[PDB]
RNA sequence: CUUGACACUGAACAUAUGUUCUAACGUUGACCCGUAAUCCGGGUUGCGGACAGUGUCUGGUGGGUAGUUUGACUGGGGCGG
RNA sequence: GGCGAGGCCGAAAGGCGUAGUCGAUGGGAAACAGGUUAAUAUUCCUGUACUUGGUGUUACUGCGAAGGGGGGACGGAGAAG
RNA sequence: UUGUAUAAUGGGUCAGCGACUUAUAUUCUGUAGCAAGGUUAACCGAAUAGGGGAGCCGAAGGGAAACCGAGUCUUAACUGGGCGUUAAGUUGCAGGGUAUAGACCCGAAACCCGGUGAUCUAGCCAUGGGCAGGUUGAAGGUUGGGUAACACUAACUGGAGGACCGAACCGACUAAUGUUGAAAAAUUAGCGGAUGACUUGUGGCUGGGGGUGAAAGGCCAAUCAAACCGGGAGAUAGCUGGU
RNA sequence: GGGUGACAGCCCCGUACACAAAAAUGCACAUGCUGUGAGCUCGAUGAGUAGGGCGGGACACGUGGUAUCCUGUCUGAAUAU
RNA sequence: UAAGGUGAUAUGAACCGUUAUAACCGGCGAUUUCCGAAUGGGGAAACCCAGUGUGUUUCGACACACUAUCAUUAACUGAAUCCAUAGGUUAAUGAGGCGAACCGGGGGAACUGAAACAUCUAAGUACCCCGAGGAAAAGAAAUCAACCGAGAUUCCCCCAGU
């Protein structure tokens, strides 16, 4: 499936 | 609707006579208690 | 159902037409009333679910034919 | 971990056995496409 | 959901209205029968009664629900123009 | 809770439901100790028991239900013998 | 792409597969036949022959039309003017383009239709089980004082509570570890409830614009601002990649 | 057409052709039984129907100047002059 | 029809047959457990439990047959209610379920196209349901035509992308 650090939101959203 | 009075009945004719009534009061009131048969010949 | 038992009429499909012509499916439903006719060749009362149209043709017909017709077709009353 | 899948041949046979496929009109058309298929198994009975 | 018209829906009387009646119709009142049965059907009676309810047509209301719209330019977009 | 003869209802398929008939997680008769096999035993063996039903003799005798009654038949907590 | 060594995209490499096609109609070109003509379709024929000329295109145009016709229309009529006469077509085969079909290939999020799902979870219904141990001491009661009778009070008794401390059991507040883990949500050390609006076993019921929800758009089989499965379906894609 | 130790007209199975059915059955005839009635004369000519009002649908025809067909509701003829 | 044969992986053992009961092929018959429309009741398919009637027993029991529902017809019986009806019992006949497509009918979308979208299209398509057949449906003018005529229905090519 996907990456924990692909699903989460503090890293991912990282550069809004 | 044209019905043959088979009696007398005083409101509206004599015995065997063809008069208008409504439909309603000639199915439901004359035919099933006497009184009238309708005109069919 | 809802047919009437004497002419046979059943529901029937159409559209609600509006003022802006949007057609919506909707149904015709026959004038169906349940009637108890006094048969006098048997002294009885017959329940049938007929329609005004149908106690027309009753009022017409005389009830002895249209009862041996229902017979014919088979259905019980 | 409490999964999905806990076992018991009783609820399984009542819900997808051949009775309650032969009982519902539905549960006919499937044992029809898995005939039509030529399935070895048709329902979980066998 | 609601309003009216026509149908199922009838009869007298008084000035469309009002009063009165039973036979359509309703009864999720009582009793009897099918029947070993709080469904259903038939019968008698009682209470309503041409009212209610339903069908076709019809005006109102109707984010309860549905289908969609909500422009472009633009020293990024919106606001302004 | 399910299915459901007739039945009531619904464009068709089907929805509900009476008589019934299924459905335990509950109610309903009766076995214990010792020993044994590589692997079974309240099941086999030894010892001692118990239950229900059919048949046949004996004695007395009003038996019989789909019906009436009793019973089965029921909570929480606590305290002590 | 204005522009890539670009630190912009794609590719670990090999081998096999992978993207302008097909049918019908129409216009243009080349070529072949016949030529003011060309050519048949369905069908008959055992017949790739032959029959079939039903039709279609062309040899005549102008006008909205009647109508006129190498003319016609406009206008009451043109010295006029517009459109025409002043240039050969047609039927195959091959090709370019277009049109309808998926129309060069792969790719959505979504919409609709019919079913399979409450063995996880939410709620409810039926019927069974569980909660070591230790505290606190409400109402009520008995005796005594007290009152005209109550009221009030002391001791003994009693055993209330969505009561208290704490295992089972239920949960999940903090920290570290783990994060290609022992584990697609746990371990360790502490933490909250623990006779109740408690928790649990077996079985049943509620279905997708629907259920259930002490309400977080939460949960409905590791999926939820509308489940999963098959179908309309090769949806559509003025967008990206490849050719 | 296939096979045979490599490519077969003449090695094998086959092919063209000519035959074959005790039993069951299809078809086209002919023929019994059962059921059915033809020929001639006179008479009759499908009624809640056609049509109409309202709402829809089908016709290539989207209510348009809209013919025609079907009918959910309400009515309703002529009938061979 | 035959000198070979007892199906295959798959040998082996024991055999059968060689001029016609070996084996192989075809027609007709026989047997055909249990589930399944499932049909005696039930059921968690391939299982549990019977009622009735004959017949046999070694007295323990055993074998066979029938018993679903609905429709039509007939007989017998029969309520509230006096005749009758409703109902009940039996007998006979028929149906049910499965199947690729085609066919008639009852319901009936949306994505999509319109370069948005709502009338419109997609489309009476997909899909659901009912029924029938070897085909179905339609069919013998209350039809067209045009002052002349044709002569039921169905299907193909034109008319005409008019
Ligand atoms: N990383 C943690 C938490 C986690 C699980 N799944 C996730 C998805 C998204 C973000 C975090 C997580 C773990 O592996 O257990
Ligand atoms: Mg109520
Ligand atoms: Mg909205
Ligand atoms: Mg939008
Ligand atoms: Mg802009
Ligand atoms: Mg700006
Ligand atoms: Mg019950
Ligand atoms: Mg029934
Ligand atoms: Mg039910
Ligand atoms: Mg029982
Ligand atoms: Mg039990
Ligand atoms: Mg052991
Ligand atoms: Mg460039
Ligand atoms: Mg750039
Ligand atoms: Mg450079
Ligand atoms: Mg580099
Ligand atoms: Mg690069
Ligand atoms: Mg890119
Ligand atoms: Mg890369
Ligand atoms: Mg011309
Ligand atoms: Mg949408
Ligand atoms: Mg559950
Ligand atoms: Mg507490
Ligand atoms: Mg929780
Ligand atoms: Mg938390
Ligand atoms: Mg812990
Ligand atoms: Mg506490
Ligand atoms: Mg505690
Ligand atoms: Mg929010
Ligand atoms: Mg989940
Ligand atoms: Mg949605
Ligand atoms: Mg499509
Ligand atoms: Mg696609
Ligand atoms: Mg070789
Ligand atoms: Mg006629
Ligand atoms: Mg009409
Ligand atoms: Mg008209
Ligand atoms: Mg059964
Ligand atoms: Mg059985
Ligand atoms: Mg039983
Ligand atoms: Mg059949
Ligand atoms: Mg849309
Ligand atoms: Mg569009
Ligand atoms: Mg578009
Ligand atoms: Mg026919
Ligand atoms: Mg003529």
């Amino acid at each position: 499936t996907s990456k924990w650090f692909n699903i989460d939101n503090k890293i991912v959203d990282h550069r809004p | 609707m044209q019905v043959i009075l088979l009696d007398k009945v005083a409101n509206l004719g004599s015995l065997g006579d063809q008069v208008n009534v409504k439909a309603g009061y000639a199915r439901n009131f004359l035919v099933p208690q006497g009184k009238a048969v309708p005109a069919t010949k | 159902s809802r047919v009437c038992q004497v002419t046979g009429k059943r529901p029937v499909t159409g559209n609600n037409r509006s003022h802006a012509l949007n057609a919506t499916k909707r149904r015709f439903l026959p004038n169906l009333h349940s009637h108890r006719f006094w048969v006098e060749s048997e002294k009885r009362f017959v329940t049938l679910r007929v329609s005004a149209k149908g106690m027309r043709v009753i009022d017409k017909k005389g009830i002895d034919t249209v009862l041996a017709e229902l017979r014919a077709r088979g259905e019980k009353y | 971990m409490k999964r999905t899948f806990q076992p018991s041949v009783l609820k399984r046979n009542r819900s997808h056995g051949f009775r309650a496929r032969m009982a519902t009109k539905n549960g006919r058309q499937v044992l029809a496409r898995r005939r039509a298929k030529g399935r070895a198994r048709l329902t979980v009975s066998k």
